[PDB]
């Protein structure tokens, strides 16, 4: 067997602006095997409507997929994306940073 | 159009 | 410019959960245009690029039945590899393939591909010479002698030089307009105060396409590629891509730095600086 640790980016589709609808993305790439569980959270509580792009793999055999949800950021809300993959002991959580 | 793959 | 038609095929055995998940995806110039998926209602080839709907109900039927045929072979292959690697029939495994052709501006062949991978590790691949194979290990060697015998290298050389290319020309003809599309990036610079007396200058490039792009920071005309942090180009979700690069400069010396954005969509590279609101 072989296992590639997913790399995770968390960002909005448009520049974050308090009080205005947007789309938060969770880009997961460089993972193998393809089975992967991606959860998007809000202040710790799992977000329901979480759309996931079809899966694909790049030249190096590893897989990538994009998960996204709508959301209207605010000054204090916290968002994060959680990924559980066979390549890691515990799930990985990446928090959303506005300036990234 | 794709090709028909042989077997390993 | 050059072009290419490649197919990215994946078969994942899901012991217990049911039959293996087969997913075939065709790319033209690195742009998905078709896709098959067994784990779908009634598996059929569906267009991924609007310009593919120009193909009649034959193509699809013909191409779909071929997908189902590769599916089953892949189902067998998986069983076979469990044999080669003496692995239990109760674990999940992955067989991946990249099969395609890259042509030049003349419509000729530049390089054809045909490489397998098992569980994410090169298994076998056709050599650029389109005649001999490169087995990745003991297992692959068995396929290698089988294919040398059957003369697989030739069967593919044939496909790669003809059928592949032929179809590439055919696909382009109805997708050039679209494939050659280009969306220039719109860049800006953000300011973030760091611990002590430093500051971060993050240069943003947005809604650009294709993904290919380069960003740089310069200190009085010199690419600071040493302490510049940058993220990998990422998708916006609407077709375009994003990317930023940043450096940490001293508080007060922000105007001594400038960002440069290089994209094929641009008539000429971009040049920006920190712009504190007037």
């Amino acid at each position: 067997m072989i296992q590639k640790t997913p790399q995770i980016q968390v960002y909005s589709r448009h520049p974050p602006e308090n009080g205005k609808p947007n789309i938060l993305n969770c880009y997961v790439t460089q993972f193998h095997p393809p089975h992967i569980e991606i959860q998007m959270l809000k202040n710790g509580k799992k977000i329901p409507k979480v759309e996931m792009s079809d899966m694909s793999f790049s030249k190096d055999w590893s897989f990538y997929i994009l998960a996204h949800t709508e959301f209207t950021p605010t000054e204090t809300d916290t968002y994060a994306c959680r990924v559980k993959h066979d390549s890691m002991a515990e799930p990985k959580t990446v928090y959303w940073d506005r300036d990234m | 159009s794709e090709i028909e793959f042989a077997r390993l | 410019g050059p072009h290419s038609l490649r197919y990215f095929v994946t078969a994942v055995s899901r012991p217990g959960l049911g039959e293996p998940r087969f997913i075939s995806v065709g790319y033209v110039d690195n742009t998905e245009f078709v896709r098959f998926d067994s784990d779908a209602e009634n598996p059929r080839y569906e267009p991924r690029a609007r310009w593919m709907e120009q193909e009649g109900p034959e193509y699809w039927e013909r191409e779909t039945q071929k997908a189902k045929g590769n599916e089953q072979s892949f189902r067998v292959d998986l069983r076979t590899l469990l044999g080669y690697y003496n692995q239990s029939k109760g674990g999940s495994h992955t067989i991946q393939v990249i099969s395609g052709c890259e042509v030049g501006s003349d419509g000729r062949l530049l390089r054809g591909y045909q490489q397998y991978a098992y569980d994410g590790c090169d298994y076998i691949a056709l050599n650029e010479d389109l005649k001999t194979w490169t087995a990745a290990d003991m297992a692959a060697l068995i396929t290698k002698h089988k294919w040398e015998q059957a003369g697989e290298a030739e069967r593919l050389r044939a496909y790669l030089e003809g059928t592949c290319v032929e179809w590439l020309r055919r696909y382009l003809k109805n997708g050039n307009a679209t494939l050659l599309r280009t969306d220039s990036p719109k860049a800006h610079v953000t300011h973030h105060s760091r611990p002590e007396d430093k500051v971060t200058l993050r240069c943003w490039a947005l809604g650009f396409y294709p993904a290919d792009i380069t960003l740089t920071w310069q200190l009085n005309g010199e690419e600071l590629i040493q302490d510049m942090e940058l993220v990998e180009t990422r998708p916006a979700g609407d077709g375009t891509f994003q990317k930023w690069a940043s450096v940490v400069v001293p508080l007060g010396k922000e105007q001594y730095y400038t960002c440069h954005v290089y994209h094929q969509g641009l008539p000429e590279p971009l040049t920006l600086r920190w712009e504190p609101p007037p």
